[PDB]
């Protein structure tokens, strides 16, 4: 009955950022010692707990949360950050607690000549609430006159792509990030550790 | 780790062709990463000159050509230019971030078939002012010869001047010949107690004189 | 279209700080990484270095031990670099280089665009203003020598730029004091020293000096 932290770290396909994918832990005992111990990860940083307690505790809701950004926008994924991807694609609460894992993704999410499949939300009329899930193409808004679906002045499409090359800069390359987040409601405590 | 290796200097006469290596690691060159050759001109600040390891800005002209293969790079330019005489610099990234940009060593490319130019020597005395703040320099100035290589020598009126010789290198003209500078310092009182002074420069066997007196 | 020009250099005492600035213009300043590279004088190009385009991102290579900081001011589309625990080494000219466009493929790779460079001295010694002495005089030699000064460099117009055929302006040279000389000539036909005035203009930004010197031919 071990949790199913494989079949997310190793996928061989991600999300994107805006619509980033969400996989819910229960029933399982759960191994932090193979993440934590595993030196391939760029980023790894817990916020409320530390990766060596974690195989001593039990939650009752984990939840891993995967998705592709840029490498300089992996320091938005942290409590109390702003920028276009905490504001508008993936928003952390203050009180979050659990740890976010960030890995350089080059050699499989860039390909020659531009990977434009992974995409980020540019523009949104309000920040985004912690843990909510915006996947809406509608025209932003971004004036006086509307838009009645087309674009152009104050008109644009909120969804951009990335454009990732192997040949970019360390900021400009992809990186696969899974944050876990450990909540402990008034539940069971289904996942736990060795 | 540490920075990329270049010949440090090529030559060439104008119409030949002409290359200039870039030996990178996999860290760098081997690791996919593209390599770009900044041109500095003496004086100024580099250019860009290649991008992409293949791919030219505007202005370059076709005779200028890149290439990469493996941990290496090179750097081709075909029918050579006096104005072309510059230093050429390779670059290169390194996914670690302690290092990314590394830098190439530096190549230095001299165009050949130039006519060897007798010196251009012109001196000159103290001036008045610095007569009456208690100072006198002597100012001999060398251009337009070629190649770069030149001995100064002072006479104190037949004799040795060697302290308070200051004499500079000879640098790169733009119009590809070289440049000289040589200073002689003393009070008032030694330039005046000498009938003449003379600044003498030997080129490639060949002796021009200036000579200035305090009259 | 694309302009860098960089100031602040000058002497600045070993183990201390200095600000260097750099003001761009001519493209969207926060669409681009920036850096900043150093050359030693007459040596070879090390990358100093790099912000990203909104500002929040540094790199730095582990040679400069993290006393180097790089920042950006999108309100006056400026770049800082801030030095500290400065040493004789980091005597150089610095440069500071807009990156490649977000939508190539050598996108944080290279330096496209480079700016004029400024000259950082660190040195124990004194900073020191220049003396300029007039070299007076068919074609004859018109001069005039900039003399004990500290640190380089300095730079020299004729006429307030206007004229620039014959102009030779010559490499400085080290005294055993300590204080750098250099001198800049000019070849002018004999005639036109009876009727033309000859006003050369020397600019020492380090001391923040300049000088309008009037040379004249005597006798
Ligand atoms: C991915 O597969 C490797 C195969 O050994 C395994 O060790 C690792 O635990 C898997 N991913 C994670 C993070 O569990």
């Amino acid at each position: 009955n071990l949790c199913p932290f494989g079949e997310v770290f190793n996928a061989t396909r991600f999300a994107s950022v805006y619509a980033w994918n969400r996989k819910r832990i229960s029933n399982c005992v759960a191994d932090y010692s193979v993440l934590y111990n595993s030196a391939s990860f760029s980023t790894f940083k817990c916020y409320g707990v530390s990766p060596t307690k974690l195989n001593d505790l039990c939650f009752t809701n984990v939840y891993a949360d995967s998705f592709v950004i840029r490498g300089d926008e992996v320091r938005q994924i942290a409590p109390g950050q702003t920028g276009k991807i905490a504001d508008y694609n993936y928003k952390l609460p203050d009180d979050f607690t659990g740890c976010v894992i960030a890995w350089n993704s080059n050699n499989l999410d860039s390909k020659v000549g531009g990977n434009y499949n992974y995409l980020y939300r540019l523009f949104r009329k309000s920040n985004l609430k912690p843990f909510e899930r915006d996947i809406s193409t509608e025209i932003y808004q971004a004036g006086s006159t509307p838009c009645n679906g087309v674009e152009g002045f104050n008109c644009y499409f909120p969804l951009q792509s990335y454009g990732f090359q192997p040949t970019n800069g360390v900021g400009y390359q992809p990186y696969r990030v899974v944050v876990l987040s450990f909540e402990l409601l008034h539940a069971p405590a289904t996942v736990c550790g060795p | 780790q540490p920075v990329l290796t270049q010949p440090p200097s090529v030559s060439g006469a104008p119409g030949q062709r002409i290359t200039i290596s870039c030996t990178g690691s996999s860290s760098n060159i081997g690791a996919g990463y593209d390599v770009h050759w900044y041109q500095q001109l003496p004086g100024t600040a580099p250019k860009l000159l290649i991008y992409g390891s293949s791919s030219r800005p505007s202005g370059v002209p076709d005779r200028f050509s890149g290439s990469k293969s493996g941990t290496s790079a090179s750097l081709a330019i075909t029918g050579l230019q006096a104005e072309d005489e510059a230093d050429y610099y390779c670059q290169s990234y390194d996914s670690s971030l302690s290092v990314l940009y590394v830098f190439g060593t530096g190549t230095k490319v001299t165009v050949l078939g130039q006519p060897k130019a007798a010196p251009s020597v012109t001196l000159f005395p103290p001036s008045s002012e610095e007569l009456q703040a208690n100072k006198a320099t002597l100012v001999c100035l060398i251009s337009d010869f070629y190649p770069g290589a030149v001995t100064v020598a002072w006479k104190a009126d037949s004799s040795p001047v060697k302290a308070g010789v200051e004499t500079t290198t000879p640098s790169k003209q733009s119009n590809n010949k070289y440049a000289a500078s040589s200073y002689l310092s003393l009070t008032p009182e030694q330039w005046k107690s000498h009938r003449s002074y003379s600044c003498q420069v030997t080129h490639e066997g060949s002796t021009v004189e200036k000579t200035v007196a305090p009259t | 279209e694309v302009q860098l020009v960089e100031s602040g250099g000058g002497l600045v005492k070993p183990g201390g700080s200095l600000r260097l600035s750099c003001a761009a213009s001519g493209f969207t300043f926060s669409s681009y990484y920036m850096n900043w590279v150093r050359q030693a004088p007459g040596k070879g190009l090390e990358w100093v270095s790099s912000i990203s385009s909104d500002g929040y991102n540094t790199y730095y290579p582990d040679s400069l031990k993290g006393r180097f900081t790089i920042s950006r001011d999108s309100a006056k589309n400026s770049l800082y670099l801030q030095m500290n625990s400065l040493r004789a080494d980091d005597t150089a000219v610095y440069y500071c280089a807009r990156d490649f466009s977000g939508h190539t493929a050598v996108a944080g790779t290279g330096f496209e665009y480079w700016g004029q460079g400024t000259l950082v001295t660190v040195s124990s010694a004194s900073t020191k203003g220049p003396s300029v002495f007039p070299l007076a005089p068919g074609t004859a030699a018109l001069g005039c020598l900039v003399k004990d000064y500290f640190p380089e460099p300095v730079t020299v117009s004729w006429n307030s730029g206007a004229l620039t055929s014959g102009v030779h302006t010559f490499p400085a040279v080290l005294q055993s004091s300590g204080l750098y000389s250099l001198s800049s000539v000019v070849t002018v036909p004999s005639s036109s020293l009876g009727t033309q005035t000859y006003i050369c203009n020397v600019n020492h930004k380090p001391s923040n000096t300049k000088v309008d010197k009037k040379v004249e031919p005597k006798s």
